[PDB]
RNA sequence: UAGGAUAGGGGCCUACCAUGGUGGUGACGGGUGACGGAGAAUUAGGGUUCGAUUCCGGAGAGGGAGCCUGAGAAACGGCUAC
RNA sequence: CGCGGUAAUUCCAGCUCCAAUAGCGUAAUUUAAGUUGUUGCAGUUAAAAAGCUCGUAGUUGGACCUUGGGCCGCGACCCCGUUACUUUGAAGAAAUUAGAGUGCUCAAAGCAAGCCAUCGCUCUGGAUACAUUAGCAUGGGAUAACAUCAUAGGAUUCCGGUCCUAGGGAUCGGAGUAAUGAUUAAUAGGGACAGUCGGGGGCAUUCGUAUUUCAUAGUCAGAGGUGAAAUUCUUGGAUUUAUGAAAGACGAACAACUGCGAAAGCAUUUGCCAAGGAUGUUUUCAUUAAUCAAGAACGAAAGUUGGGGGCUCGAAGACGAUCAGAUACCGUCCUAGUCUCAACCAUAAACGAUGCCGACCAGGGAUCGGCGGAUGUUGCUUAGGACUCCGCCGGCACCUUAUGAGAAAUCAAAGUCUUUGGGUUCCGGGGGGAGUAUGGUCGCAAGGCUGAAACUUAAAGGAAUUGACGGAAGUGGUGGAGCGAUUUGUCCUUUGUACACACCG
């Protein structure tokens, strides 16, 4: 039985795909199957926000934010909720969460 | 696909040739290993009784089949044959006449009896069948 | 389908319906042959010859006009090329493909290529011996 | 459309120009010749319009045409009439 | 490549008639899908047929009536006796009361029962019914 | 090519000469519990398998070999030898 | 397939019943078998598409050329290239087969016989068909194969020459003649040209941070690593911080249901070299083509031989943990290796588990490359670029739908299949034994290619359903769907399953 059309992956017209590692357990998966997700974050938790924004010499200072695009592997996605197991009418669904 | 052209006629034999050799009866009759059988190529074959022996069913099954060893006559070559129809192991004694014959599936072996593909069938030119119904008797 | 690749373009020229000269070309037909005559005397191809008779002349296609091809014209008159010009280009480019090996010994495609230009330069030299527009022994090396 | 809708041996004109050139009922070319007429001097000197070589003035003047993947573009300053 | 235009013309007749289409073109034309087209008219199967002239291949524009359930083509051409023609027609026709198998003979192209008629033999081109 | 031999053609054999001849369209070799065919069994059609045996053809008379007689035999209910 | 463990529809018997019947049981071959498939099977997942491409033989190959017409009358009329194929004829022993006749009493047979009775007769009968292939002959030329196929240099009159021979013949020339003699250009193919496009390839070149090492400088008790630890480093400055240099790899983010390449594969700049697809074309040749045994080219990673390099990571190894054990998973240090050159190796779940070429047959919106048209705004330098819209061709794909197919999953091809035939290559025939033995061949080796049998076994396997389980997540009716088990209704659920005695599996 074949679970998805495209296999678990995105290739198409191509041969080979360079494999990034997993940021969790350091696992070699293919660039176009594994779970790409970008974070952009604050430097400051949500609470230490107003303690930092107080503590500044600048009165005018954006507090700087993160960027991280981070890889994952299927295992690592799937124990990290990343991704969920779903039903099979809804895997066809590849819309971004609504 | 496959060849069609008016011309491929020796490309279709050819290669109905080579395939036949896939299918399991037309290898087996068209290899020359049923001379190497023990009844090359015989319906039925004589031999000795050499000894009496009990042979326990398969799994499922719990019996003692009790089937017979033969030496056969035409080629020295030793059998186990199967003695059907109770209490005609006692009309089998060593160093006797037995006339034997296939167990029905061609060399397979048949039922719950392992490793047995032959019956005996007469015993001292009487059959086994005569024995049972006392139609007939043993000579001495 | 493309020969020697998976390629399935159909891009190509469509000859019009009328095969006769549109009115507006008043071109004598002898000045048209001499004109190809000229063009085969610098040592242009019919190919070449066809390219400039349409864009930079009133000629929009030889055998409308004179009622000849370009390469019976030339053979006509004695101007025709002893190598046919497809075999001529292709042999030309094996020869640019091996002065490349010689100098790049690791091009491995390009080694590929030139076996299927090759291929291609002997279907075509088969073709021109069977047609006898070649030496019987010609031969390429 | 509906082919049912249609006469497959006398299609719509309108529908026929759009189709590629060899996809058509009779194929026939979309190119043409044309009288380019340049700024001052006489000089028609026909060009194809598809032209793959730069045409060039016959008083060795500047170029006329420019060969492109398609249509040739004519040089500034230039008028054209089909043919 | 295109081994056999007949073979494109039938397939492509017999999808049309199957989709509903009350017209089929044809390309490319050829005498002997002409001759089959005749056949195939005179037999009332199909309608008015147009050759049109290109210069190059000809197209045939077929008029379609939904009295085909289907026309196709055997390859090879076998060759077939006067005295095969029954064998012939019991492989490939529906019935013996209705279906055409469609020969080439010297004496021209022919459907199978007129070929009996002149009791001229020759090669299978196709069936229609 | 020229002979010899044979009832007669022929490397059938001899002398000389040339380097040919066959082969994946399978030569050569091997297997056959292979004499060939007419035929036989089973077969919707197509086909599969068999064909020692009374008709036709071939071959052998324990195995080889060699002969005499005779129109006709390399005979075996003829001979000679191993 | 199963039965027999105390109620045996199955054993041993009796009774009764059943089938065939003067017969019936038991132990190679045909049928069944469309399970050998030419008719007529398969190869996404059940067995099965070669890793990929080229390529000889073989097989297969676009269209085009004397048609109409009427008359008479289904025949005819009029306006010194082959072969396949087909038609007809002659042959193809008899017996056998099919079949005509015939009351051996019937029949299997046989080739006899029959007749009012007959010194005899019916000339009594003792037919006919079939008979591949190959051979011979007749008619036909649609289809197809092979051979040709613009020095046709064609032919025909007149005028000649030479030779032979009772004027004739043969041979070689001059001059006259005719519609002087060439199918078109395939939404086949090759080649040319044009502006492009690409992470296609080779060579050289540039850059980038990180990492390791080293040098300098600051600081002082931990650093490292894990679930927790430990192995390990560290007052002879570990870890951390800054600067600089060297080395070797690696080319993030951009980066995609995107591109290029025959596949493998390919992602820093620039330059050079050769190559390529698509598009455009009123350029050219003119069938040159498709697929391919033989034979070649390339072919991830690991691996082999030698040189260089050796940062990182890291088989083997050592040690530390965990553990009932732990030759593992976790941690530390690491050898070969990972990088490069030369030479080999030729294997991958080398996958789309789907060979290639060609035709047809739904709709739709995206996207990439090129081209055409229409646009009205550009930190733009009129064109053109950038956006926008509409088309055409080509490409990677995607969505919906069944009118299709399928065992279904699913597939717009995996469709156009018992209404079965477009071309061609490879390749499968229940499960194991077995990709094993042996032989051969290639390779230094590792191994690769080719490749059994004996024997064993009643299933193995595929898809889907329900349930159960998970050290996974969070009850009819009628109607509708499904070939169906089932399902909807009923909105513990979803999910995986090789379990169904149901994980105590
Ligand atoms: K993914
Ligand atoms: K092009
Ligand atoms: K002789
Ligand atoms: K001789
Ligand atoms: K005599
Ligand atoms: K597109
Ligand atoms: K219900
Ligand atoms: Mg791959
Ligand atoms: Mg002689
Ligand atoms: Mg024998
Ligand atoms: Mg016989
Ligand atoms: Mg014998
Ligand atoms: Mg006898
Ligand atoms: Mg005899
Ligand atoms: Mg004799
Ligand atoms: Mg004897
Ligand atoms: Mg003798
Ligand atoms: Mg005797
Ligand atoms: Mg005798
Ligand atoms: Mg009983
Ligand atoms: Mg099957
Ligand atoms: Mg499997
Ligand atoms: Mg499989
Ligand atoms: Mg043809
Ligand atoms: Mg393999
Ligand atoms: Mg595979
Ligand atoms: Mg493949
Ligand atoms: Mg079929
Ligand atoms: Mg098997
Ligand atoms: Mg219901
Ligand atoms: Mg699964
Ligand atoms: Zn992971």
């Amino acid at each position: 039985t074949f679970k998805r059309r495209n296999g678990g992956r995105n290739k198409h017209g191509r041969g080979h795909v360079k494999y990034i590692r997993c940021s969790n357990c350091a696992k070699c998966c293919p660039k176009d199957k594994a779970i790409k997700r970008f974070l952009v974050r604050n430097i400051v938790e949500q609470a230490a926000v107003r303690d930092v924004q107080e503590a500044c010499v600048h009165d005018g200072y954006v507090l700087p934010k993160l960027y991280a695009k981070v890889h994952h592997c299927v295992s690592c996605a799937i124990h990290a909720h990343i991704v969920r197991v779903r039903s099979r009418e809804n895997r066809r669904n590849r819309e971004p969460p609504q | 696909g496959k060849t069609r052209g008016m011309g491929a006629g020796r490309k279709l034999k050819t290669h109905r040739r080579n395939q036949r050799w896939a299918d399991k009866a037309y290898k087996k009759s068209h290899l020359g290993n049923e001379w190497k059988k023990p009844f090359a190529g015989s319906s039925h074959a004589k031999g000795i009784v050499l000894e009496k022996i009990g042979i326990e069913a398969k799994q499922p099954n719990s019996a003692i089949r009790k089937c017979a060893r033969v030496q056969l006559v035409k080629n020295g070559k030793k059998i186990a044959a199967f003695v059907p129809n109770d209490g005609c192991l006692n009309f089998i004694e060593e160093n006797d006449e037995v006339l034997i014959a296939g167990f029905g599936r061609k060399g397979h072996a048949v039922g719950d009896i392992p490793g047995v593909r032959f019956k005996v069938v007469k015993v001292s030119g009487v059959s086994l069948l005569a024995l049972f119904k006392e139609k007939k008797e043993k000579p001495r | 389908g493309r020969m020697h690749s998976r390629g399935k373009g159909i891009s190509s020229s469509a000859l019009p319906y009328k095969r006769t000269p549109p009115s507006w070309v008043k071109t004598a037909v002898a000045d048209v042959d001499e004109l190809i005559t000229k063009a085969a005397k610098k040592g242009q191809m019919p190919s070449q010859i066809g390219v400039l008779l349409r864009d930079q002349h009133g000629i929009p296609l030889v055998k409308s006009v004179t009622g000849s091809k370009i390469l019976r014209i030339l053979k006509a008159h004695g101007l025709a090329p002893e190598i046919p010009e497809d075999l001529y280009f292709l042999i030309k480019k094996a020869v640019a493909i091996r002065k490349h090996l010689e100098r790049n010994r690791k091009d491995k495609d390009s080694k590929f290529r030139l076996i299927l230009v090759e291929s291609r330069i002997h279907r075509l030299a088969r073709y021109y011996k069977r047609t006898k527009k070649l030496p019987p022994t010609w031969k390429y090396e | 459309v509906l082919q049912n809708d249609i006469d497959l041996l006398n299609p719509p004109a309108e529908l026929e120009k759009l189709k590629h050139k060899k996809k058509r009922l009779v194929q026939s070319p979309n190119s043409f010749f044309m009288d380019v007429k340049c700024q001052g001097c006489f000089n028609i000197t026909t060009v194809f319009s598809h032209s793959q070589t730069v045409v060039v003035c016959p008083g060795c003047q500047t170029v006329l045409c420019q060969p492109t993947g398609g249509k040739a573009r004519l040089t500034e300053g230039c008028s054209f009439r089909r043919k | 490549v295109r081994v056999s235009v007949l073979n494109d013309a039938l397939k492509s007749m017999y999808n049309a008639e199957k989709r509903g289409k009350r017209q089929v073109m044809i390309r490319p034309s050829s005498k002997v899908i002409i001759k089959f087209l005749i056949v195939m008219q005179k037999h009332g199967y199909i309608g008015e047929f147009e050759y049109v002239d290109d210069h190059r291949s000809g197209k045939i524009v077929v008029e379609l009536n939904g009295r085909l359930n289907k026309c196709g083509v055997i390859s090879p051409r076998f060759d077939v006796g006067v005295k095969e023609i029954e064998g012939w027609t019991a492989r490939l026709l529906p019935s013996r009361q209705f279906g055409y198998i469609v020969l080439t003979t010297s004496a021209g192209i022919m459907d199978h029962e007129e070929a009996r008629r002149k009791n001229v033999g020759g090669k299978v081109l196709g069936f229609f019914y």
